C-alpha cells in the first residue's frame, strides 16, 4: 500500500451539530460525498467532502484548540513537532509555556480549519 | 471501556 481514493487516510473532519474539525480516518464513502469518519477518539459519523481536510498535518504558526484526551480545552499555536511512538505530535505554545500535545489532541475549531478548507477541502 | 469524552464542541465542557 501506498495510497488509496480516501478510504484509509488520516485527515482532519468536521463533527456534525455545527462542530470543530477533528482528527480521524476515513473508514468508507458513504455516498453522494458523504464519507464516513472514525474520529480518533473512537468515534465515527458521516461528513460531506467539503467539511474534510485530507492534506492538514497542522502548519506551525496555526492557531489550533489544545486538547488534553480526558477533556481539558484550550487554543493556542503549534511553534514545534515531534515523532514519538509512531505517532504525530506538535510543541503548541499555550498559555506562554511550549506543551507537547498529539495529532487529536491538537484539534481545528471551525474558524480555523476554514482557512485550511480553501485548500484541503476534498469538496 | 474507552477514554473519557474528549471535547464535543455541541455544549461547553467549562474547563
Amino acid at each position: 500500500g501506498h495510497m488509496n481514493s480516501f478510504v484509509g487516510l488520516r485527515v482532519v473532519a468536521k463533527w456534525s451539530s455545527n462542530g470543530y474539525f477533528y482528527s480521524g480516518k476515513i473508514t468508507r464513502d458513504v455516498g453522494a460525498g458523504k464519507y464516513k469518519l472514525l474520529f480518533d477518539d473512537g468515534y465515527e459519523c458521516d461528513v460531506l467532502g467539503k467539511d474534510i481536510l485530507l492534506c492538514d498535518p497542522i502548519p506551525l504558526d496555526t492557531e489550533v484548540t489544545a486538547l488534553s484526551e480526558d477533556e481539558y480545552f484550550s487554543a493556542g499555536v503549534v511553534k514545534g513537532h515531534r515523532k514519538e511512538s509512531g505517532e504525530l505530535y506538535y510543541s503548541i505554545e499555550k498559555e506562554g509555556q511550549r506543551k507537547w500535545y498529539k495529532r487529536m489532541a491538537v484539534i481545528l475549531s471551525l474558524e480555523q480549519g476554514n482557512r485550511l478548507r480553501e485548500q484541503y477541502g476534498l469538496g | 471501556r474507552a477514554h473519557s469524552s474528549h471535547l464535543k464542541s455541541k455544549k461547553g465542557q467549562s474547563t
